[PDB]
């Protein structure tokens, strides 16, 4: 959770994001996400906010809900259970 | 001659006249694993909280080389978590290093030798 907050803070430095979004709710929904996929969620939510008003200034919360439904974790739950049982 | 897979070996090499007095190198036991840990922790500064008998009870299916890796990595974790200048290896560093050193033996390999042991071949 602390690593994913630093990945989100590097990408939110450049993009114009509104203050309506909640960062803690996005951290909880992006469990089992690789670091390259958090860049892809932030890139796709900027493109979806451009489509509903070419001249866009800010990104809302509803774009992030649609962007997380399109981009999924590639890692299945069989490999998640194996790599946590190997450390135990 | 030394080998670790003696099932592949030729029967004519193991004959009276060629190669006799076969000796078995036992995978270690509890009294034996306590003596390996005293050799490795001879030079290392060990604090007086560490008990080596409790570590040897939890240790099972270890080889001799994996006991050397456990004392190496528990010593490196004391330098990481207590700075570059430290004279302390505590008991909790050894238990924290059991999560990152895994056993390299099983009952599949161990019952192979004790079957050849039983005639069959050797």
């Amino acid at each position: 959770a602390a690593t994913r907050r630093e990945i989100f803070k590097l990408q939110f430095h450049s993009m114009p994001v509104s203050n309506e979004v909640d960062l803690d709710e996005l951290i909880l929904q992006t469990d089992a996400y690789s670091g390259a996929e958090i860049v892809a969620v932030c890139r796709e939510a900027a493109l979806l906010a451009l489509e509903e008003d070419i001249q866009a200034n800010l990104i809302m919360k509803r774009h992030f809900t649609q962007a997380l439904s399109t981009v999924t974790p590639r890692i299945p739950e069989s490999l998640r259970r194996f790599y946590e049982d190997y450390q135990e | 001659a030394a080998t670790n897979r003696p099932d592949v070996l030729d029967t004519a090499l193991l004959r009276p006249g060629r190669l006799d007095k076969i000796i078995y190198i036992p995978p270690p036991d509890h009294k034996g694993r306590l003596s390996i840990l005293k050799v490795c922790t001879k030079t290392m500064p060990i604090g007086p909280d560490v008990s080596l008998e409790n570590l040897a009870a939890e240790t099972c299916f270890f080889s001799g080389a994996d006991l050397r890796n456990l004392c190496t990595e528990a010593a490196l974790l004391a330098l990481q978590e207590n700075g570059l200048d430290a004279t302390t290896v505590k008991q909790e560093h050894f238990l924290k290093s059991l999560k990152t050193v895994k056993p390299s033996l099983s009952c599949k390999d161990l019952a192979l030798y004790e079957n050849l042991f039983k005639k069959e071949g050797f």
